[PDB]
């Protein structure tokens, strides 16, 4: 499904929809199995494959995936910690993004070969941008 | 025990309260006792019931109100509020308004709920460093800022207790300032 | 590291989460899924 995406509006919409549907079906049929962790011969996962291939729409969908179905909600990557009035506080997963893995999404995007279509724009997805700004503000600015 | 009643109200199950009411009546204890609210926070069973709603309805609240009135406790029970420095002063009327529940606020006010309680906790003050939501500090200001026209109309024209329209909060802001 | 929920096996779900805040005036949705009863953070 990741390989088929080509960043067009309809293609992206359907690829995301089918990805979500297959994920839900796999969760219902085999709750124990973790589908998104499986890797191909190159060792990439669907998330890493999308990040490296420059599939911006699929990456944006995956990083902000939010499933409200009670039976299958652990699949979500974005959660609402609390809400009082018009104010919401949300959480992002950062499972394989914070450079503490073999090849995180952030490292894969940063160290692209410039052959990837739109690596310039893949850092505008909310969690990546805010994470980079936080890392810059916390400790690295003084080192620079 | 406080834990049992808290679980019963949170689970929306009022079966256990059938013994709690006679238990409290015979035990000679009052819900206002320190042994029925969190030590550091101060939350009461009524507040937990208000927080834990389902589809906007929680029948257990009616049972708690009935038992409280049966023991003559509504005066100090409905007007209970957080004692924590972070939600200081935050009452049940604020929860009722914030959840957009007209019936709950009507029941609370007609049962003696004060309408001039100030939710002057740190979560409610205007602080740029930390998260929060500033709406003034009074129920009328909360209703106006949270977009409940019917609720503000009701508070101003409440028969049991009308809400003062010129009241000012800690920083002096009125409803218009808020 | 924060608790997000429970795995279908029943164990706890703990994840290294990054927190963001947002404001929305049009929605006014009072019926959604939340993790914490008390809104504020410490």
């Amino acid at each position: 499904l990741v390989e088929v995406a080509d960043n067009t509006v309809d293609n992206t919409k359907f690829v995301t929809s089918m990805y979500n549907e297959i994920l839900i079906l796999g969760a219902k049929l085999h709750p124990t199995l973790k589908l998104e962790e499986i890797t191909n011969r190159k060792g990439l996962t669907p998330l890493a494959l999308a990040a490296s291939s420059g599939k911006i729409g699929v990456l944006a969908y995956i990083l902000q995936r939010e499933i409200h179905e009670p039976e299958c909600r652990h699949l979500s990557r974005k959660f609402t910690e609390w809400a009082y009035g018009p104010v919401h506080s949300s959480l992002y997963d950062l499972s394989c993004i914070d450079t503490c893995e073999k090849n995180s999404v952030l490292e894969v995007i940063a160290y692209s070969s410039s052959e990837t279509p739109n690596r310039h724009d893949m850092l505008l997805v909310e969690p990546l941008n805010r994470l980079l700004q936080d890392k810059w503000d916390r400790f690295v600015k003084r080192i620079f | 025990d406080r834990r049992s009643i808290f679980d019963a109200v949170a689970q929306s199950n009022c079966q256990e309260l059938e013994s709690l009411l006679p238990f409290l009546q015979r035990s000679k204890k009052r819900l206002t006792d320190s042994e029925f609210k969190d030590p550091e926070t101060g939350k009461t069973c009524l507040l937990k019931a208000m927080l834990n709603l389902h589809n906007g309805q929680n029948d257990t609240i009616a049972l708690l109100l009935d038992v409280a009135r049966k023991t003559d406790s509504l005066k100090q029970f409905v007007n209970a509020s957080y004692t924590d420095s972070y939600y200081k002063g935050q009452t049940a009327l604020h929860i009722a308004i914030e959840r957009r529940n007209m019936t709950l606020v009507t029941l609370l006010v007609e049962n003696g709920a004060d309408v001039q309680a100030a939710a002057n906790g740190d979560f409610f003050k205007k602080t740029k460093g930390r998260p929060g939501f500033y709406f003034g500090e009074l129920p009328l200001s909360l209703a106006a800022c949270t977009n409940q026209l019917a609720i503000v109309k009701f508070l101003l024209q409440n028969s049991w207790q009308p809400a003062d329209i010129s009241a000012r909060d800690s920083v002096g802001n009125t409803v218009l300032h808020a | 590291l924060l608790q997000v929920g429970f795995t279908p096996d029943g164990k706890d779900d703990y994840r290294w989460c990054f927190r963001v805040d947002e404001v929305n005036w049009t929605t006014w949705n009072t019926n959604v899924g939340i993790i914490n009863e008390d809104p504020g953070n410490c």
